[PDB]
This record gives C-alpha cells, sequence and structure tokens, in this order.
RNA sequence: UUCAUCUAGACAGCCGGACGGUGGCCAUGGAAGUCGGAAUCCGCUAAGGAGUGUGUAACAACUCACCGGCCGAAUGAACUA
RNA sequence: GUGAACAGCCUCUAGUUGAUAGAAUAAUGUAGAUAAGGGAAGUCGGCAAAAUAGAUCCGUAACUUCGGGAUAAGGAUUGGCUCUAAGGGUCGACGAUCAACUU
RNA sequence: CUCUUAAGGUAGCCAAAUGCCUCGUCAUCUAAUUAGUGACGCGCAUGAAUGGAUUAACGAGAUUCCCACUGUCCCUAUCUA
RNA sequence: GCAGUCAAGCGUUCAUAGCGACAUUGCUUUUUGAUUCUUCGAUGUCGGCUCUUCCUAUCAUACCGAAGCAGAAUUCGGUAAGCGUUGGAUUGUUCACCCACUAAUAGGGAACGUGAGCUGGGUUUAGACCGUCGUGAGACAGGUUAGUUUUACCCUACUGAUGAAUGUUACCGCAAUAGUAAUUGAACUUAGUACGAGAGGAACAGUUCAUUCGGAUAAUUGGUUUUUGCGGCUGUCUGAUCAGGCAUUGCCGCGAAGCUACCAUCCGCUGGAUUAUGGCUGAACGCCUCUAAGUCAGAAUCCAUGCUAGAACGCGGUGAUUUC
RNA sequence: UGUACAACGGGGUAUUGUAAGCAGUAGAGUAGCCUUGGUUACGAUCUGCUGAGAUUAAGCCUUUGUUGUCUGAUUUGU
C-alpha cells in the first residue's frame, strides 16, 4: 500500500555513492569555456584552508531592508601562496574524449615537487627527472619538438603547477601537482606561455580579482563509518524501539525482493569530492603587505592572522584569498579554487563588496582583542610584563 | 562599526560576539561570552566579581 | 518582507499578551505562511502572524480562534547585523487578519522586525528594542 | 455499391443580383422571413424560401438557398469493408 | 564519623584484590548523563525521563463513617563563625563542686 | 378500551465495566473531542443478598482534565563506561 | 470504482460551455463477493510509526486549448508523475469527522509493501466482570479489564572498505557507463493600471525575501564536558597545615578544543531537442487547410552543460627503473 | 645530517578567577593580664603582595634555547 504520508527522500541520489574520495585533492572535472580572445591565463588556482573568521561591511543591495546598513558575515581564509609552473600537457580531442598527446616539463624541478613522485623520499637516491633534465643539454632540441607537437596538436592546453608547501606552516612538505587549463587564444601562444613561464611562480592576484564569483573544489572532512541518522538525516526511531533507534526502520518492500540503491544505509560520511560554486572573493591580500587585515575604515596595522594563530593551522605569511562563507574541506587541505563556469550577473555577484573590519581576535576561545597592542590597552600592565 | 560594552564585565564587544538580552522593563544587556551572560542570569554582581571592570574600578586595581 | 528568524514558537506555545484588550496569553494554533514537512510543527518567530486562542483573560476572548502578531520570542535569533538577542519572554497581541490590532497599547518592548512587518503594532509600540 | 450533376459548361473559386404582392395570418408588451403555431402561394421571372444564418427591444441592415459574369472536364452524395 | 537511622557515603580490625588479557575509540547497541526555544504538539496511553523530596516555622479546602482527608493544597527558612538565653546532678532562701546534650 | 400472567420490573439506577441503533440527544470540557463528566431515558438486553443505590478511607486496579515538569516530540546533537 | 458511444431533455434562445434521461459498449483490480488452484511436518494474523520506489484515473506547481472566459474568481479539457501533497482534537482503528495552515492538503500499488524494523492500543489462548441466552457445563462479528513480540555470525541484495594479476614503481590525466535536484510561495513595483456602469480588479518585465529540499561548513551564537582545565561545596580518610584519596565521572559554576543545530552560517549552473498547443508555406480537394512533403515557436518534459563515482579484465601522457 | 625530526623549556594564545606564604591601626565578638591603653590568645571572613596562581594540545600557534635521534626487514625486471 501507499507510504500514506508524503515526504520528501532523504538525501541526494546525485552525490552517490557516499565513498571516500580517491585522492585527497578534489580534481577539477571542468574548466570555465575557452575564449580565445582573452590573453592566456589559468583557470584556477591552488591552495590551502587556513580558517574562517568574520568581516563587517556596508551592504550595496538596492531595495534591500540592509541597503547601505552593515553586516557581519562569515568569511574562509585559503593560503595562497604562488604557484611554480614546472610543465606542459598537450590534449588531443577524440571520439573516445580528450586524450593527452605529451607532457614537457621545466628543466629544473624544486625539491617539493619531487617529493610527490616518492613515497620514500628519505631513503631515494632523488633520480627523478635527472635524465629529462639532460634533454636541456645543449639547445633543447627535444625539448622544442614536443613544444612544437604540442602547437601542431592539442585543442586543449594545461600547465601543470605545483604548491610551495614549504611557505605554508604546513608540515607535509610534499607539494601538491595539479594540471591547470589555460584560457585565452591561439594554443601556440599558450604553449609560449607555459614555455617562458616554466620554473617561475605565478600569483593568485594574475588569476582572481576582488569581487569575483569563484568556485572551490575540495574533499570534505572525513568523518569515518557514520549511521543512517547523521549520514541521511532520516527521523530517529522512537525512544521504545528494539534493536535500536539510530536506522531505518523498513529497508525496502518484499518486492522488489533486494535492498534498492535508493535506501538510506549506514557508511563513510564525508572525505567526498565537492565542487561548491559561486563564493564571492573578499580579499587577494599579500604576505608581504602588512595591514593585512586592515581595511580603508579600521587603519589598524595588523594581519590577517588571528591572535595565537589559525587555530591548527598556523599564520598567513603569503598570498591569501578571502571568499565570503565557507567551503568544502577543513583547516589544512588543499582546495583548488577554479574561475566560474558562466557569466552571473543577479546583483549578488557584480556586487563590489568593501570590507570595513576584518576580525583578528583569537579563534582558540571567545577573543576579546583584535590586536596584543590594544590587549596591552586594555589589561594595563600586568606582573609579567606590560 | 561600533564596539559595544560588556553590561556585566566592561569588556569590549566587536560584531557578532556575544548575545544582546532585551529586558521586561526593555532594558538592554551586551554580553561578550556565555560567561558573563551565565554569571548576569546567576545574578551575580559584577562588583563581587573579580575579574570585572566594575569590581577592578571599585578596588581601585591600576589607577 | 523578513528576513528569516530562529524559529522559537512551535504550535501548543502559549505566551503572553503585551496588548491591553483584556487577554493574559496567545496559545499557538498555527502559523500563517509556514511550510509543510512531516512531523515538523508549524513554528513562529517574532513578527509572525499566528492563529492563538485566549487559555486565560476576559471570557469574551476566550474560546475562539484569532489572529495574534508575535512581538517578543525569547528564543535566540540572529540579525544580519550579527548580533544574537532575545528577549526576556515570548509575548503577542492580539489582531485581525489584515494586521490591526484589537488593543489600543503595548506593554513591554517589541522587537524592530515585527514593528517593521505590522505598522499598527509599531504605532501602538512603545520601546522598540 | 447505389443514386445524382456535367462541353445544351459539372463542383470549387472571385464579383452582380437576391425583388413585388408582403409587416402574409396568428400567439406577444413588442416578433415585419428568421424565440414560437399553421399556411408551404404565386407576378416579375435566368432567380428568389412567407425563408439558410448574422444582426434589431421591434426596425432597418448584411447572409445564404436561387440565378447569373469569368475559367474550362470531370464532379457530388449516401453507403459498404 | 556524617546522619533519625542496622539508609546511603568514607574509614578501623579482619579479608580480598578473584572474574581471559593487550591495542584502538567506526557504525549500531547496553548502562549512565546533558541540552537553546517550545512544553505532551509525541504516543493507544506522559511509556520513559524530569520535576518534588530531609528538617524547622507558617498555612491547609471539599468531603467525611468525625476516626480522617493531611506531608492536603501552598509558602518561608537552612552554611560558617562569634556570641547570648533557657533547660540539671551532688554536697553543705544562699554557697561550693560536678556535668551532658537539646532548643 | 381491550387482550393477558405466577407475577407482569417496585424503590432505585443508566448509552453505566450492562444500550444493538450509536460516534444516541442536550450541556460542559477543546481551536477542533468516536474520549471524559453532568444530564435525559418505550432500558436490543438496568434493577434489588443471582443483591439495588450510595459511600469517607484505602488501591503497583481502569479512566478524563488541570498545574508543575521535562529530549515523548518539533529535531536532533554531544559526552562517559 | 472509473471511462466512453447515442442524444429525449436541462442549460432564458441553444442537445453536446457545462450537463444529460431512456439505452448501450467498455476498462480497472485500491471494494466486496464467487471459487478453492498454492500453503495446515506453520509464508507471523489489524492499525500506526519508519523508509524507498513505482503507477496515473493530475490536488498543487509548468505550458496550453474551451467556456454561459469583460476583469477577478471559477469550470471543462490537453501534454504532463519533474516536483510537492502537511500540523492537530476524538477513535486501537483502516475508515470517519472536525480545527488549522497551505500552492495543494490527489487517488493508489509494491505478499491488502514494510513485526529476526519497531510498537502491541485492537482482534484472537489461558484470569476476571456485566448484559442476553442456556437446567447446566457453557455460548455470544455484544461490551469491559489484565495478559512473555525469540535467533542472523551464513548466502545473496544493499551500504560503505581492502585487494592478486597487466614488466615494477610513481605522478598527472581521459571518460564508457551508472546516478543527478532543486522546489514552491509572499511582499514591493507594475497598478488602483488593463477590464468593468460600478462593485471590484489582474498579468509580463524588475527587486527584496521566504517555504520545502539538498550539499557543505564551525568565523559567530547556542548545545555538549573526562580538558576531570580552573574555582567552589558536602561527607569521610591522610595527627593539624599544605596538598590530596574515595564517594562506580561525588555535586555545582565557568569552561578551551573537537563534534554539532534552519538553534548557526554559506552555496545550490545554463544550452539544445521536444509534448500539448499556437503558427508559416502548402497541396491533397483550382478554394480552404499548422500537415500530407517541408518548416517556426514551445512545458516544472527529455538530452546535454554542470555535479558524484571512475570500468577494480577501458584508455592516455610522463618520471625513475636495481653495477654488488 | 637538515630553513630536519622529536622530547623538554621559553613565548603567544586561551580557560578559570586572585594560588601558597607572609603581613595587617580589617574582623562580628569572646577569654585573660596589668603599666588600664594597650598587650596575649581564639576568630567565619576581609585586605595587600595578586587579573594572581594553576592549566594550555593531548588534533592551538611559535621557537637562534637544552637534550637526543637519523642504513632495521621484505620484495619487485620489460
Ligand atoms: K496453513
Ligand atoms: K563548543
Ligand atoms: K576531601
Ligand atoms: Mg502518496
Ligand atoms: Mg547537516
Ligand atoms: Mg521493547
Ligand atoms: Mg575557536
Ligand atoms: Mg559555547
Ligand atoms: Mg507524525
Ligand atoms: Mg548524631
Ligand atoms: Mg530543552
Ligand atoms: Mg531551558
Ligand atoms: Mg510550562
Ligand atoms: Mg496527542
Ligand atoms: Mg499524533
Ligand atoms: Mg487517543
Ligand atoms: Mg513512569
Ligand atoms: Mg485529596
Ligand atoms: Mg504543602
Ligand atoms: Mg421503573
Ligand atoms: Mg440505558
Ligand atoms: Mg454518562
Ligand atoms: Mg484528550
Ligand atoms: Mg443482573
Ligand atoms: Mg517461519
Ligand atoms: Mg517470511
Ligand atoms: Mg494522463
Ligand atoms: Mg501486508
Ligand atoms: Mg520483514
Ligand atoms: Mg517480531
Ligand atoms: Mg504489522
Ligand atoms: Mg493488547
Ligand atoms: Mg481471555
Ligand atoms: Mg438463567
Ligand atoms: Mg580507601
Ligand atoms: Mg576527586
Ligand atoms: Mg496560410
Ligand atoms: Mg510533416
Ligand atoms: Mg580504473
Ligand atoms: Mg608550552
Amino acid at each position: 500500500s501507499h507510504r500514506k504520508y508524503e515526504a520528501p527522500r532523504h538525501g541526494h541520489l546525485g552525490f552517490l555513492p557516499r565513498k571516500r574520495a580517491a585522492s585527497i585533492r578534489a580534481r577539477v572535472k571542468a574548466f570555465p569555456k575557452d575564449d580565445r580572445s582573452k590573453p592566456v591565463a589559468l583557470t584556477s588556482f591552488l591552495g590551502y584552508k587556513a580558517g574562517m573568521t568574520t568581516i563587517v561591511r556596508d551592504l550595496d543591495r538596492p531595495g534591500s531592508k540592509f541597503h547601505k546598513r552593515e553586516v557581519v558575515e562569515a568569511v574562509t581564509v585559503v593560503d595562497t601562496p604562488p604557484v611554480v609552473v614546472v610543465g606542459v600537457v598537450g590534449y588531443v580531442e577524440t571520439p573516445r574524449g580528450l586524450r593527452s598527446l605529451t607532457t614537457v616539463w621545466a628543466e629544473h624541478l624544486s625539491d617539493e615537487v619531487k617529493r610527490r613522485f616518492y613515497k620514500n623520499w628519505y631513503k631515494s637516491k632523488k633520480k627523478a627527472f635527472t635524465k629529462y633534465s639532460a634533454k636541456y643539454a645543449q639547445d633543447g632540441a627535444g625539448i622544442e619538438r614536443e613544444l612544437a607537437r604540442i602547437k601542431k596538436y592539442a585543442s586543449v592546453v594545461r600547465v601543470l603547477v605545483h604548491t610551495q608547501i614549504r611557505k605554508t606552516p604546513l608540515a607535509q612538505k610534499k607539494a601538491h601537482l595539479a594540471e591547470i587549463q589555460l584560457n585565452g587564444g591561439s594554443i601556440s601562444e599558450k604553449v609560449d606561455w607555459a614555455r617562458e613561464h616554466f620554473e617561475k611562480t605565478v600569483a593568485v592576484d594574475s588569476v582572481f580579482e576582488q569581487n569575483e564569483m569563484i568556485d572551490a573544489i575540495a574533499v570534505t572532512k572525513g568523518h569515518g563509518f557514520e549511521g543512517v541518522t547523521h549520514r541521511w538525516g532520516t527521523k530517529k526511531l522512537p525512544r521504545k524501539t528494539h534493536r535500536g533507534l539510530r536506522k531505518v526502520a523498513c529497508i525496502g518492500a518484499w518486492h522488489p525482493a533486494h535492498v534498492m540503491w535508493s535506501v538510506a544505509r549506514a557508511g563513510q560520511r564525508g572525505y567526498h569530492s565537492r565542487t561548491s560554486i559561486n563564493h564571492k572573493i573578499y580579499r587577494v591580500g599579500k604576505g608581504d603587505d602588512e595591514a593585512n587585515g586592515a581595511t580603508s575604515f579600521d587603519r589598524t596595522k595588523k594581519t590577517i592572522t588571528p591572535m595565537g594563530g589559525f587555530v591548527h593551522y598556523g599564520e598567513i605569511k603569503n598570498d591569501f584569498i578571502m571568499v565570503k562563507g565557507c567551503i568544502p574541506g577543513n583547516r589544512k587541505r588543499i582546495v583548488t579554487l577554479r574561475k566560474s563556469l558562466y557569466t552571473n550577473t543577479s546583483r549578488k555577484a557584480l556586487e563590489e563588496v568593501s570590507l570595513k573590519w576584518i576580525d583578528t581576535a583569537s579563534k582558540f576561545g571567545k577573543g576579546r582583542f583584535q590586536t596584543p597592542a590594544e590587549k596591552h590597552a586594555f589589561m594595563g600592565t600586568l606582573k609579567k610584563d606590560l | 562599526m561600533k564596539v559595544e560594552i560588556d553590561s556585566f564585565s566592561g569588556a569590549k564587544i566587536y560584531p557578532g560576539r556575544g548575545t544582546l538580552f532585551v529586558r521586561g522593563d526593555s532594558k538592554i544587556f551586551r554580553f561578550q561570552n556565555s560567561k558573563s551572560a551565565s554569571l548576569f542570569k546567576q545574578r551575580k554582581n559584577p562588583r563581587r566579581i573579580a575579574w570585572t571592570v566594575l569590581f577592578r574600578k571599585h578596588h581601585k586595581k591600576g589607577i | 518582507t523578513k528576513f528569516r528568524i530562529s524559529l522559537g514558537l512551535p504550535v501548543g506555545a502559549i505566551m503572553n499578551c503585551a496588548d491591553n484588550s483584556g487577554a493574559r496569553n496567545l496559545y499557538i494554533i498555527a502559523v500563517k505562511g509556514s511550510g509543510s514537512r512531516l512531523n515538523r510543527l508549524p513554528a513562529a518567530s517574532l513578527g509572525d502572524m499566528v492563529m492563538a486562542t485566549v487559555k486565560k483573560g476576559k471570557p469574551e476572548l476566550r474560546k475562539k480562534v484569532m489572529p495574534a502578531i508575535v512581538v517578543r520570542q525569547a528564543k535566540s535569533w540572529r540579525r544580519r547585523d550579527g548580533v544574537f538577542l532575545y528577549f526576556e519572554d515570548n509575548a503577542g497581541v492580539i489582531a485581525n487578519p489584515k494586521g490591526e490590532m484589537k488593543g489600543s497599547a503595548i506593554t513591554g518592548p517589541v522587537g524592530k522586525e515585527c514593528a517593521d512587518l505590522w505598522p499598527r503594532v509599531a504605532s501602538n509600540s512603545g520601546v522598540v528594542v
């Protein structure tokens, strides 16, 4: 007989299977459509989620109840030191999809990216790319031949870039290497851009700008094996239930005489690849710029780092991207920020946000002071110091 | 933005921090955190709570 | 016309009557504009119009369904300016379906969202937040 | 299949006419061809119904049956499986 | 010892240290807890849980077989410390000496 | 007025743990009540030691409402072994 | 139970806007019967809770056609199951009924889905009471009260998790296939405008929010406390002090981290092809004709974009490949 | 054999709420003494040193300090 009271199904069947992502770095499965009149540019960037904070800004939304008023908003900080371009990959199109024809690497690779090709770096002889670097022996004839092949072919061009994880406070020391599509015209000049940027750094400010809508692609925080109640949001069974209540009561009818794929089951929760779109960049700040956390309204010379450091992360010392709201992935996780795949014009995008104040109170507690100088001024002199 | 003052402890309240309590008589109390909020609800006197600005002022601490 | 306010007054909640209509409390039986979800109680927030009965109060006002407007919540809710605020009690005022108050005076403070949503409540209100 | 129209011009198509006796008689507050009953007529007639519709409170007025101007050979109706 | 108490809790004498262990801390469990706002809307049904609770003082309705109901209902107080007052024995209207707790 | 029995259900009580019709009718209780209570009684099929009616007190008996209380629920979360 | 055909009539006129007698053709298996084919060395017997999926005879939402469609509202109908279809009082109840919200509170199937998922209020063991019946033991689709809900560790299914084999190993990728998701409302304005004698009274475009759902996240607020972190308190033990033990986490207040809440916040894409339908040209049938050839637009539909997984017997690029 | 790693230490951050000890013409009062205005003793508590003390990664941040560690086993060939 029928369900006898309608309810929406629990969970989204389009995010199946709820299995662990095959890699800790979520793959970018779609790049922005190529407009071949614009200059050559990366379609994405690699960063490390540092943590969240809060900002105050005047809302610009005519017709809204809070128009020209002050709104407090949550923001996520992504430590984004410049990425080192170390190679180029050419992609030809086939009746069976895109296919990598050849990859041309830079002559010199840093130990950061070399560690990525090693499970046991400490006891290896570090022979990686030693014979490849010999292709630059006298004139780089083989490198030029491969680049000529990429120009003659490879309707899609991607650069291989790696993070400078040594500039982050992470203990990993092993760089993250990824392919970033080169948008802009003339595959020939895509290859020229890649070759000219071999062994060179590209900063996040050359990829992204303020008020831009971007997408965050990351593996979510893992939670291990989870019951249906929290994995799918199913109703808790009554307290009277024998054999447990954090379950689904009926996991299927008599026919089909099988548990169906659509029924909520206990299993792995979190550590899933997610691509969340339309996150507005609130700041493109620079590590070399002190007063990173300052605004035109605050003028207090302070960095983006909260007092005591970002909890479980450390201090931001590099370029950083501050996006509105929250993004998938936990602190210290590698995330990929990609340009939006469409042109959003909705007055939520295209809104020019000007931060009035960035919170730098300690996230290790109920932080009361934005700066150590402010703590000094409020508290007065102490016994130890001050 | 304007930095508020804790009605109980006198600590600086930055935007989003703590809570705001509107009493029956429409008096407004701002608490920087749940510690001061809970002490106020317990009806403790800030003049007796040794870490508050009011206590330190009444006891001539720091000045 | 108003942002989402954390619902703190589900069906069956009894709030104080803040008007001078002679009612002492309002008993929530419904929330206007509330959605549908299995087992989910209709719940009201500050500024919402509810359907209510007078549990204690004037006998002429008791034993019937009437519109009411929530003017105090007592459940902490977040304003867009980042302020988490709450009242000491849940309170509402008897009104007609068009939002005009049955009483002529408000006792105690009134939420800004409720005052902005309902001009008659704002006109009869004293302290707003 | 059966019955019809047709080079003595079939049907369709465009345009002209579509009167007089006559607001025919009666029921209706008013009904003139046309909400309704009966009578189902002729003179002019190639031709016109006391009326095929639209329209009017009733009129008036368009419209079609009917006959014509033009083109020039097949066409129409009811049936059967 | 606390406490009205052979209650509960801690300790002395005496006895035991016996229940297969080690490492991790997923789901679901069994046992024990907490929870914003609402307060039975859950459910057959307040099931389960929570709330109350000792003692002192005040106050206590209907009904009643006058015996009860009754701890009705409903209130207030309670720590520590320093004191004050009252309540005795024995011996020779008073003196000497001795003494334990309850208010 | 009749037929009629041994006598024809008296005092009481009731949609009662006894009433089919029935979720009876009225009132109250609620926003809403096949529930509860108070009434009514041509009562399928109430009723007098097969005891009737009522009763203070008592009840791990059945039931309704109210105050307090709460994770029973809204709507779940967290912690310990 | 649902749907047709005819058309005497209703509909002021007018059979077919909407209906529709007398008749008649069907469909369905969510009624109840009929039967007794399966099961009596046993398929757990009501209802609810929970959860998934399916159907469409479509309540709502999308786009439309018709009206006795002026507007508003409404009615009939088409494509359409993509998407939603509720909170409660009484009752074990299915059913019913009422209150209320809502865009709507559509109807159903899945062994009258679902008891090694629950529950056990009812029916339907044994106790007991009443009424009627019986001489009686006892009977009662009559009422009432109490009444043990057992087992999975196997196989498969499902959910997640490893993994041999391809020379080895490592990095970066491709994408067959499978899944897929967003939903609905309100306010402002349009506009007191179109329409209408008036009463009343829209819609497109735009804006701000909200509902239901989903995926994340913990800056803030709240919850959680074995941080047994700090403080306080009782009883007792360590001669007193200091500092501690025990009270099965002794209790209380605060409590960082972590986890977590529409109790918090953030985010949830745009192209093509179509259905109904409305058209273009245009014969059939010198006219007419959206249709026959051809063709335009067009739905919450479909397929893509995008999103999830990555075939462990699909593929590509690239690095290093053992002196002994 | 290092912008190495670890264990401690330091600092920052955060939590609680002012440690022990000493002292005091603080202390409701009480009991002695004699030079009769003090002194001695008991005293919940109060005040000062003292926003002190304690804890702070166990999944906080940081570190010119101190101390130490850094070749064990198995297997893999086109
Ligand atoms: K059988
Ligand atoms: K917390
Ligand atoms: K102790
Ligand atoms: Mg349904
Ligand atoms: Mg969630
Ligand atoms: Mg059980
Ligand atoms: Mg924090
Ligand atoms: Mg907190
Ligand atoms: Mg329910
Ligand atoms: Mg004693
Ligand atoms: Mg609670
Ligand atoms: Mg509470
Ligand atoms: Mg209450
Ligand atoms: Mg209920
Ligand atoms: Mg219910
Ligand atoms: Mg019930
Ligand atoms: Mg109980
Ligand atoms: Mg009593
Ligand atoms: Mg009492
Ligand atoms: Mg009688
Ligand atoms: Mg009776
Ligand atoms: Mg009765
Ligand atoms: Mg009830
Ligand atoms: Mg009897
Ligand atoms: Mg069996
Ligand atoms: Mg079976
Ligand atoms: Mg259909
Ligand atoms: Mg069944
Ligand atoms: Mg089963
Ligand atoms: Mg069972
Ligand atoms: Mg069952
Ligand atoms: Mg039972
Ligand atoms: Mg029995
Ligand atoms: Mg008998
Ligand atoms: Mg011991
Ligand atoms: Mg202890
Ligand atoms: Mg045409
Ligand atoms: Mg065609
Ligand atoms: Mg594979
Ligand atoms: Mg340290």
